[PDB]
């Protein structure tokens, strides 16, 4: 079940000065930059075009490139028409895809926050604000609305093209998708109660099991931290356990995840 | 305004001599306007690489600078952060285990 996300991060700090940089996921694989320094948009994978011809490509970039003009005016008119009550700076940040499912695969989104609050979407046919949303949005959604071809090509993009896009890429990079870098792990502890950490990393997928042990009984006391990312598409976690000292004697680690095949890490204390 | 998280942690085992890389994850913070530095015995080091600034589903931003560094038993590692979220900046360490 992947999701496709396009997020874009528009800050506008004056009437002079303002930027629009996007980044493109899939599942947990950056798949397309856009820098607002760039005049077009970058692959970061080999196949991140999918299965789109040069031509198709290149309509579909030109269009994110008119977008990215002309977005940039509409708040500027957005603003001038609705200060003093909302004025610079601001961050708008938009949340755009779609998720595939069996079967016929999709759901899509397009979700707007502004100043880090979700206040916007498009749903259905057109724009709308979210329920408890600022009433100073009113007038600007019914302007945004006006434009009839825009709300058409959102529609099209969303109902059409982001399905029919995501479904090329899985098919072009489920080599990566589906790639498996073995976990590497390595204890630790600081020095009367010791916290002993097993560290866990270079592993892809995401899905893993790390667990303390003593002998075959589990350390229920065993906590979990968060999935962090290393530079090189893999992650790293840490698993900690609260012991007292001369205790971790007989103690294990034991790792397991898909790319080791039966072969689990099991390191002694 | 949100205040950023910051973890440092590294790629490899960390073996005293041993080329490795150091990586700090900054999460949690807006505005997303941020500066990050990667010290070594508290002097910047120069040649940091920044993945491209992302944002989660809670629409915090996010961001993984990373170096590459040797461990020893005569050098710190620290990640410094400046934000507008707080006054002065913040500095973690790295706990040679991470
Ligand atoms: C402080 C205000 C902020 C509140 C938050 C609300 C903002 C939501 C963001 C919505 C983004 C609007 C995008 C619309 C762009 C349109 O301007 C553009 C229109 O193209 C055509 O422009 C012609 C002249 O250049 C008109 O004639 C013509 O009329 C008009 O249609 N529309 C596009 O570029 C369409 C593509 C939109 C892609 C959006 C995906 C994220
Ligand atoms: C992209 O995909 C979206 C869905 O995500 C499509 O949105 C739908 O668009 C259609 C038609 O444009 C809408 O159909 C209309 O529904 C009206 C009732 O809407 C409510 O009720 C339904 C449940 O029944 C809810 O899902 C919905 O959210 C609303 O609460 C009807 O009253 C309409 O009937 C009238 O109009 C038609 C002509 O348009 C006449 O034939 C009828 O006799 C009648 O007068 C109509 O059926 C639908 O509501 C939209 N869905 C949603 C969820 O908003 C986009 O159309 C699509 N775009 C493209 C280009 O593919
Ligand atoms: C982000 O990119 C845009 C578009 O390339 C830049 O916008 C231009 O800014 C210049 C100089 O300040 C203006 O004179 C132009 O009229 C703008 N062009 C358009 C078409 O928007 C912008 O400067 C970039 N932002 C930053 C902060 O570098
Ligand atoms: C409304 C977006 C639906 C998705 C349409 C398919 C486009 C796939 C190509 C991804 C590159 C887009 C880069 C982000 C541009 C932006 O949002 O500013
Ligand atoms: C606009 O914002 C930029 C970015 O912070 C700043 O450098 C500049 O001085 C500001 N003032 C104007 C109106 O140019």
């Amino acid at each position: 079940n992947y999701t496709f996300r396009c997020l874009q991060m528009s800050s506008f700090a004056n009437r002079s000065w303002s930027r629009t940089d996007s980044v493109v996921w899939l599942g947990d694989l950056q798949t397309h930059r856009w820098s607002n320094d760039s005049a077009t948009i970058s692959f970061t994978k080999p196949w991140s075009q999918g299965k789109l011809s040069n031509q198709q490509w290149e309509k579909l970039q030109h269009m994110f490139q008119v977008y990215r003009v002309s977005f940039t005016r509409d708040i500027q008119e957005l603003v001038k028409m609705m200060s003093p009550k909302e004025d610079y700076p601001i961050e708008i940040q938009l949340s755009a895809g779609c998720e595939m499912y069996p079967g016929n695969a999709s759901e899509s989104f397009l979700h707007v926050a502004f100043q880090g609050k979700y206040v916007v979407r498009f749903w259905g046919t057109s724009w709308q604000t979210v329920p408890g949303a600022p009433s100073w949005l009113d007038l600007p959604i019914k302007v945004l609305n006006a434009d009839q071809g825009t709300s058409a090509t959102v529609q099209m993009l969303l109902n059409d093209t982001c399905p029919l896009f995501v479904r090329g890429l899985l098919e072009a990079g489920k080599s990566d998708l589906e790639k498996q870098e073995k976990p590497v792990a390595w204890l630790s502890s600081v020095p009367g109660h010791r916290q002993l950490v097993c560290h866990v990393s270079g592993f892809y997928p995401k899905p893993v099991w790390v667990m303390w042990m003593r002998g075959d009984q589990e350390q229920q006391g065993t906590h979990r931290g968060d999935f962090l990312p290393n530079a090189d598409e893999t992650w790293y976690l840490q698993a900690t356990l609260d012991v007292e000292a001369g205790e971790e004697a007989g103690l294990a680690c034991r790792v397991k995840h898909s790319s080791l095949g039966g072969q689990d890490i099991i390191l002694y204390w | 305004q949100k205040t950023p998280q910051i973890q440092v942690y590294s790629r490899h085992p960390p073996e005293n001599g041993k080329p490795n890389i150091l990586n700090c994850y900054v999460t949690q913070f807006h505005p997303p306007h941020i500066e990050i530095q990667m010290l070594k015995n508290g002097k910047k080091i120069p040649k940091v690489e920044m993945s491209d600034m992302s944002f989660s589903k809670d629409w915090s931003f996010y961001i993984l600078a990373h170096t590459e560094f040797t461990p020893t038993e005569t050098d710190t590692y620290a990640c410094r952060v400046k934000h507008a979220s707080m006054a002065e900046p913040k500095t973690v360490y790295w706990d040679r285990d991470m």
